[PDB]
């Protein structure tokens, strides 16, 4: 597999999420994580996580809101990014 | 004659291929046609030592193979390339240093920080920032332009000198 798999919310507070995924086989330099309201009215927020991790914390969310969370793998030795995996989660 | 395995890494489009072509390109027939895709060989004289440079570029995704992934971490020295008009490319450099060290399980990996496209007017990364980052890593920082050829040779030759200092 070249794409991160099995993206999921492992734990949640009313305003934050701890997300987990399974690393691809291809070596990753960093994961690119974006999150925003599933509607899309506002711009998405984005941050990077080291390629050696497969979890992350998203904080500062609004409660009772539908969010789309998306993970991209940046390959260390190859140009470009994996295909995205994404999930929806309602705080 | 000593060989040096050199790997060029960094974000998309910062000019990793351009710097490698500019270092190899001459007016002869290309002295080698390596069969490993995105590899490049060239002989040079650094500080007197006549050295052969095997240079691995960041390959396209069509070249993925599990063995290529393994082969790339055996590189002896790495150019961390960002583009001075691309802030994210500079902000992600630390990931490259961190993960290269990790996959090599080594605490001292010869490395040079390279700030490219220095001919462009649209600078978004300050020389001082790059110098400060390179200092914190204890590695050299070289400002380059693949268009004007500024610093291209200094970048790769400094990386060779760092590999030497590593092996003592
Ligand atoms: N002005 C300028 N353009 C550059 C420089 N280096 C690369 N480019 C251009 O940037 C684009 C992408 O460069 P490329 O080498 O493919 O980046 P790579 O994906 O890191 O290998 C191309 O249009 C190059 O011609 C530079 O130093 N100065
Ligand atoms: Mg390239
Ligand atoms: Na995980």
């Amino acid at each position: 597999s070249s794409v991160p798999t099995k993206l999921e919310v492992v734990a949640a507070t009313p305003t934050s999420l701890l997300i987990s995924w399974d690393a691809p086989a291809v070596t990753v330099v960093f994961y690119d994580i974006t999150y925003g309201e599933t509607g899309g009215n506002s711009p998405v927020q984005e941050f990077t996580v080291p390629g050696s991790k497969s979890t992350a914390t998203i904080s500062g969310l609004s409660p009772g809101v539908d969010y789309t969370i998306t993970v991209y793998a940046k390959y260390l030795w190859y140009s470009g990014y994996s295909s995205p995996i994404s999930i929806n989660y309602r705080t | 004659m000593t060989e040096y395995k050199l790997v060029v890494v960094g974000a998309d489009g910062v000019g990793k291929s351009a710097l490698t072509i500019q270092l190899i390109q001459n007016h002869f027939v290309d002295e080698y046609d390596p069969t490993i895709e995105d590899s490049y060989r060239k002989q040079v004289v650094i500080d007197g030592e006549t050295s052969l440079l095997d240079i691995l570029d960041t390959a396209g995704q069509e070249e993925y193979s599990a063995m290529r992934d393994q082969y790339m971490r055996t590189g002896e020295g790495f150019l961390l390339v960002f583009a001075i008009n691309n802030t994210k490319s500079f902000e992600d450099i630390h990931h490259y240093r961190e993960q290269i060290k990790r996959v090599k399980d080594s605490e001292d990996v010869p490395m040079v920080l390279v700030g490219n496209k220095s001919d462009l007017p649209s600078r978004t990364v300050d020389t001082k920032q790059a110098q400060d980052l390179a200092r914190s890593y204890g590695i050299p920082f070289i400002e380059t332009s693949a268009k004007t050829r500024q610093g291209v040779d200094d970048a790769f030759y400094t990386l060779v000198r760092e590999i030497r200092k590593h092996k003592e």
